[PDB]
């Protein structure tokens, strides 16, 4: 019997890689999510040989990322890949969200699934503000301040948890030795949740995209999509190249490369272009707790999502309505960053709020109302009486 | 007499797992010398009027 | 080995699809064909045809969320143009 | 939020080095050095950059080393332990001239001046804004806006309110040419200057990405080629369904 | 590996604090501190514990400042950047006595004074050899030995050459009342000190091991006896064998 | 899961041993059978036995390398007391 399929060690491998009976329907979008495993994966070795050259204390980590930029031979592409290739898999994770809330694919039988994954997506947004941190530039210590200190919105005993977590009274030496070695902890664990999520995919495949079943036909994994996955994998690697050579800073924000200084702060603070969304909503609602809550009650309402969806017929690619308004909520969230990136103003609280509650409304109301008039009108256009 | 020994071993270990804990989060707290609570001195007699001095 | 839960796809052999019969396929082997085959006809004809069927779920959207945000801009600023004395104040509070 | 507060958008300016394949002109490197030493004296810092990496992308060789001639680092103590000083090498830093950070402010007449070494990486429009500061200064402040004495207005800061004196004349540096005496090239000059010290690894990055996008643009339509091929071993099959009879 | 090169092996000396349920006698650090700030001197360092580590293990609250305001240790600097000194204060760490590194071997005639602060960690043995180096030094130099001019002999410092003489005669301290004039007094509080000083956290540490151990004891012996409990089910089946019928 | 390759034990029900009969195994249940039944004679009794059985395959190869230890470092010392001369440089050097 074969050696492929007869070795333990290989034997993992073979149904894994190079024999998974992959829909014959495939478009690009999985082969982005294998895309978006790859700058994992890369993102993981950066930084090894980032951290190989990286000091820790306070008084000499902005100084240390200069020493990585220049005084090291072949240095400068390692850090601008590290930040692009962080921004870019951030933006492709989105992405790959967006997919699957369009497909259908958190129907029922993949439940554990998608809860794996969101459980990435928190980790991976803590990763990403751990990091910011550990480069302690000047806005960066200022977002580390507001971040801890959103835990003190916290009933009764508030202070003496974020007290903890800030490693004292003031942003000093145990704060970003703690942020930087959590920071050189966690993507580890986020391998772990990312294997424990291929376990969770293999029980039953991957959705078609027509949103029907695919036990019919199947085609063997290594040689026909292993090259799917790597035209995408190139196109992801050119793009890279013109945005760390050619377009260095545009993704990331010009100021993170200040000495801190917590005694000057400029008027224009933002995060990241990847937390625009949820900053958005933080500063829409007049209140510190509500804020604080509904962040995480943003993500939790992501959570709801199945056993929402009330359409017999999965997915979104037979639904006008459904898809027009998956559009609209889209483009409601690429909306909301940006204005939330914008100053807040008179013509921009009532706008921010508006969007908020579309935002939420969809992910509640308008679904299942619409999955309803959409599964009733199927039944009634191809009936006779 | 058999759950009694069980539950004294399950006493033991819940105090022990306590400690151990209560050891390695301590272990992240503040430490003794950031506890510095510094003092400082201003003086007035230069200060502009219309003027924020931190 | 231990025994698992159910499961709704199988492997090779015990696959689980419906059974069905008559149904035949084909194939010509990479090979015996150009792999360029319409290349251009395919690219320009299928590419229209697709960007004309969903043109108007894109379309829609952009256009409402653009006109929402000129609105906005236009707005705020004619808010802060010689205005902050007669205009700012009334609406700000 | 009013513009006045926000600053004039930067215009876009042509600049010479702003293309996928041009290059610094450090031909210029070399007097924006100059004028940046001669105008720039005590007042801004630079405090980042070593010598032993102007060799070879500006200057020569032997002129660092007799620039370097000039100024003392607190070398290791003596046998005696009394701390001496020996003159600079090729492994320092240039100082600048204010100690720690309290001369600064005491002789500012305001606040820290910061380190230029990064500081055109760390504005919006970085390239620019830098001559346009230098050079968009009005000699007569507009009408109607009041400021602290002793301040000087600037259209293009964010507040229109800077404590750059400035010295940005002309019959000043005099290069070792005809060229200076005019406000725009000094101006110029030390904008590309700063630009090359917040990243004086300019020339390699774009060898190398143009390399990398070469072999990667070959690469992806090979690649593109070859799933257009192996895949149309599925892509062309077809199916003649036959009904079966019907028995059971 | 001759007995020359390695030193006399070191005593098993009756300790005070040793045993596992002892703590300091530091009613003599009290005086420890008071011999070895007297005697030491301006020789080692001790430049590791904070005087905040002194309150409330020798010394009750105030004494430890009502010292601290005798010492100096260049704060930040006035609004000129002159750098200040001011009195010390309750966190802040002994000064070791020579600047940085030179007067110490321009002083002591030979090599760097070792740093006490964790001296009795860092030696082989140690408890008891620090009390040996200190009183093991002969009346009278041995006879017969060649010796380096200034260096004085010990037959216990491996290789038997020490370059600190032995400065701990009698009647020099005078602690508070009738004690001194016996050099093993001296020796005795010094080494306190330093073992205390090694780790100032040796009570705590006996404390909680006890506790643990007390714990630990405890739940083995319990886990025995559930191990004899829940295994005793599988401990005593016992098998018959019955020869099946033979047909086939 | 794919097929894997022959082992020789399984899980439950298919251990695949050789198959047995008339084995018959009993118990007596951990909570009606007063654990310690032999605490002191078992321990005492067995304990010595087994360290008489299995005595000498110890002390027969730490008394070799003791010895052999003893005389190396007897030797040792012999050699750096008042021979350095004679002893020392007749193998030393
Ligand atoms: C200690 C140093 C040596 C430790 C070696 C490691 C021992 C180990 O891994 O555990 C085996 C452990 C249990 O053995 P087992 O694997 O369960 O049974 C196999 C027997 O050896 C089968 O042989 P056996 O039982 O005939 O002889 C062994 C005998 C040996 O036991 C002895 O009598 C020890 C002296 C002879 C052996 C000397 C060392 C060898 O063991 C016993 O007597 C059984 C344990 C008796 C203690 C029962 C305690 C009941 C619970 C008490 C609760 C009290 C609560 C207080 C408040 C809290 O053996 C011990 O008895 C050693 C631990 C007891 C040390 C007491 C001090
Ligand atoms: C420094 C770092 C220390 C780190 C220690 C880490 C934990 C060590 C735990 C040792 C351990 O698991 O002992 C196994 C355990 C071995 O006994 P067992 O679990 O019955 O296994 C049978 C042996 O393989 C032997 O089979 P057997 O029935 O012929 O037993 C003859 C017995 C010979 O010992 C005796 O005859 C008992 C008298 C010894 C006193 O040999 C030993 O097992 C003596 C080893 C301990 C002394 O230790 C004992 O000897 C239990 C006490 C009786
Ligand atoms: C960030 C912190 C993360 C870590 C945070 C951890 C927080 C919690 C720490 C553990 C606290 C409790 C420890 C002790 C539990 C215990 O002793 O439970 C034993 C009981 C006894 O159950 P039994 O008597 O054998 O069987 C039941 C028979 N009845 C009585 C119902 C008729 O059985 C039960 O109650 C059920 C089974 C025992 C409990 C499961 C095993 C515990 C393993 C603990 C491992 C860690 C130590
Ligand atoms: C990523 C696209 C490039 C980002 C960029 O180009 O810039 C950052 C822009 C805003 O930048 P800005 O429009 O505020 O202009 C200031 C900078 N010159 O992010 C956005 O809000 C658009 C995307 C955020 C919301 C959609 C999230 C999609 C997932
Ligand atoms: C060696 C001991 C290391 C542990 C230690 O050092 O824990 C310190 C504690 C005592 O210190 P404390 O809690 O009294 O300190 C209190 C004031 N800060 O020890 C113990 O109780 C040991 C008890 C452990 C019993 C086994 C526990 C098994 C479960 C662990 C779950 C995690
Ligand atoms: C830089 C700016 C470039 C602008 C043009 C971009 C490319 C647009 C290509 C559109 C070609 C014309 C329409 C299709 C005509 C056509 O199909 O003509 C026939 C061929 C291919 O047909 P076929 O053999 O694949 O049909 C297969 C079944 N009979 O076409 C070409 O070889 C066009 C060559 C010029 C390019
Ligand atoms: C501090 C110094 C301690 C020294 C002693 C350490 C412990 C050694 C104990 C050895 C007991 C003697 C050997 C067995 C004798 C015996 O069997 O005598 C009878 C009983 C146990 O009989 P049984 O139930 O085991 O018979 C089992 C078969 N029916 O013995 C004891 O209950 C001794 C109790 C005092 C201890
Ligand atoms: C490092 C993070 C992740 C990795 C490596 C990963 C990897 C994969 C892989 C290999 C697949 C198979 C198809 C494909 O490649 O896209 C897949 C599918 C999928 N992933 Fe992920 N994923 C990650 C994060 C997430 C997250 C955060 C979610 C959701 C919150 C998620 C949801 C899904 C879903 C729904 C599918 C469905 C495929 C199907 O229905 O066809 N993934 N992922
Ligand atoms: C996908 C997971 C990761 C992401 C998204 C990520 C993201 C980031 C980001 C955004 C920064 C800020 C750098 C910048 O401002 O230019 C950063 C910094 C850093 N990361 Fe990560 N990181 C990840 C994993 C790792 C790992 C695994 C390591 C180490 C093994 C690592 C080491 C570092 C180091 C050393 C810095 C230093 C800051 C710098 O020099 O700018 N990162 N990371
Ligand atoms: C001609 C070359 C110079 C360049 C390129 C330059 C560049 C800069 C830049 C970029 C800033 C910060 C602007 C920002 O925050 O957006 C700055 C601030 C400053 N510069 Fe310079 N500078 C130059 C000459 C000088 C000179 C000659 C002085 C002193 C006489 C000076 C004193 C300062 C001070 C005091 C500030 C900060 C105070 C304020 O914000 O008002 N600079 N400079
Ligand atoms: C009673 C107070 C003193 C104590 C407890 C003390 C302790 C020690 C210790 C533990 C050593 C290291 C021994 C070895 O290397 O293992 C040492 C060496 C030394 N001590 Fe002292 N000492 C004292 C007084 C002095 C004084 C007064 C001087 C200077 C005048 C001095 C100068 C030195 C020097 C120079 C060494 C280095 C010798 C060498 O390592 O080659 N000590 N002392």
């Amino acid at each position: 019997m074969a050696f492929r399929k007869s070795n333990v060690y290989l034997s993992l491998v073979n149904s894994y890689i190079i024999d998974s009976p992959q829909p014959s329907s495939i478009n690009y979008w999985w082969n982005m999510g294998s895309l978006l495993g790859l700058c994992l994966v890369i993102q993981i070795v950066t930084g090894i040989f980032m951290a190989m050259h990286y000091s820790s204390n306070i008084e000499l980590a902005f100084s240390s990322v200069e020493h990585i930029m220049r005084d090291v031979h072949n240095g400068y592409i390692l850090r601008y890949l590290h930040a692009n290739g962080a921004s870019f898999f951030f933006m492709v994770m989105f992405m790959h969200m967006a997919k699957g809330l369009y497909y259908g694919s958190y129907r029922s039988p993949r439940v554990t699934l998608w809860n794996v994954g969101v459980i990435i997506f928190i980790l991976t947004i803590a990763t990403a503000f751990l990091g910011y941190c550990c480069v302690y530039g000047q806005m960066s210590h200022w977002g580390a301040t507001v971040i801890t200190n959103l835990f003190s919105a916290i009933p009764f005993v508030g202070n003496d948890i974020v007290s903890w977590l800030w490693g004292g009274f003031s942003v000093s030496n145990p704060t970003i030795q703690r942020f930087f070695a959590l920071h050189y902890l966690v993507p580890f664990i986020i391998a772990a949740m990312v294997i424990m999520h291929l376990m969770a995919l293999h029980i039953h495949g991957s959705s078609n995209p027509l949103g029907i079943t695919g036990n019919l036909d199947r085609i063997p994994m290594h040689s026909y999509f292993i090259f799917k996955d790597l035209v995408t994998v190139f196109l992801f690697m050119l793009i890279l190249a013109l945005f760390v050579f050619y377009s260095p800073n545009t993704l990331g924000h010009p100021d993170n490369y200040i000495p801190g200084n917590p005694l000057v702060t400029p008027a224009s603070i933002v995060p990241e272009w990847y937390l625009l969304p949820f900053y958005a909503i933080l500063r829409s609602i007049p209140d510190k707790l509500l804020g604080v809550i509904t962040m995480f009650a943003a993500i939790l309402v992501l959570l709801v999502l199945p056993f929402t969806d009330r359409s017999v017929v999965r997915g979104n690619t037979f639904k006008v309505l459904s898809k027009f308004f998956f559009f609209i909520f889209v483009f409601n969230f690429v909306l909301l960053g940006q204005i939330g990136a914008c100053h807040v103003e008179v013509p921009y609280v009532l706008m921010g709020q508006i969007a908020t509650f579309i935002y939420f409304a969809y992910f509640l109301i308008i679904v299942p109302v619409i999955s309803t008039i959409e599964n009733v009108l199927f039944y009634i256009g191809r009936v006779n009486k | 007499y058999a759950y009694f020994m069980v539950g004294a071993m399950g006493l033991l270990s819940s105090a022990g797992a306590k400690s151990t804990v209560e050891t390695f989060i301590s272990s992240m707290t503040a430490t003794a010398d950031v506890l510095a609570m510094a003092k400082v001195e201003v003086n007035l007699a230069a200060i502009p009027l219309g003027k924020n001095v931190v | 080995g231990p025994p698992s839960g159910k499961t709704y796809m199988g492997w090779w052999g015990h696959m689980g699809g419906p059974k069905q019969k008559g149904i035949t396929s084909y194939a010509v082997s990479p090979y015996a064909q150009k792999p360029l085959q319409g290349i251009f006809h395919n690219a320009v004809f299928n590419s229209f045809r697709r960007f004309k069927s969903q043109f108007l779920y894109v379309l829609i959207p952009a256009g409402i969320y653009w006109y929402w945000w000129k609105n906005g801009n236009e707005y705020n600023e004619f808010l802060y143009s010689k205005a902050g004395r007669e205009e700012l104040e009334r609406v700000n509070v | 939020m009013t513009a006045a507060e926000h600053g004039l958008h930067a215009p876009a300016y042509a600049w010479s080095h702003n293309g996928p394949f041009e290059t610094f002109d450090h031909a210029s490197i070399r007097r924006g050095y100059q004028v940046y030493r001669e105008v720039c004296a005590a007042c801004h810092s630079l405090d980042r950059v070593a010598w032993r990496t102007l060799v070879g992308v500006s200057h020569t060789n032997e002129e660092v080393r007799n620039m370097a001639e000039e100024f003392e680092y607190d070398d290791e103590p003596d046998e005696q332990g009394n701390p001496k000083k020996r003159p600079g090498k090729l492994s320092d830093y240039i100082p600048g001239p204010y100690p720690n950070e309290q001369a600064a402010r005491a002789a500012n007449q305001g606040a820290l001046p910061p380190d230029l070494s990064l500081i055109v990486k760390a504005r919006h429009g970085g390239c620019d804004y830098i001559f346009s500061l230098l050079t968009g200064y009005p000699d007569e402040p507009p009408a109607g806006v009041a400021l602290p004495p002793g301040s000087n207005y600037n259209p293009y800061f964010p507040g229109g309110s800077i404590a750059m004196a400035r010295v940005l004349f002309d019959d000043m540096v005099e290069y070792e040419d005809g060229t200076p005496a005019t406000t725009s090239q000094m101006a110029k000059d030390v904008t590309t200057f700063l630009n090359w010290c917040a990243e004086p690894e300019h020339d390699e990055r774009k060898r190398l990405g143009l390399k990398t996008v070469i072999i990667l643009s070959s690469l992806y339509l090979l690649s593109i080629w070859v799933k257009k091929f192996k895949w149309a071993g599925i892509k062309t099959r077809k199916f003649v369904f036959n009904p079966p009879k019907p028995r059971k």
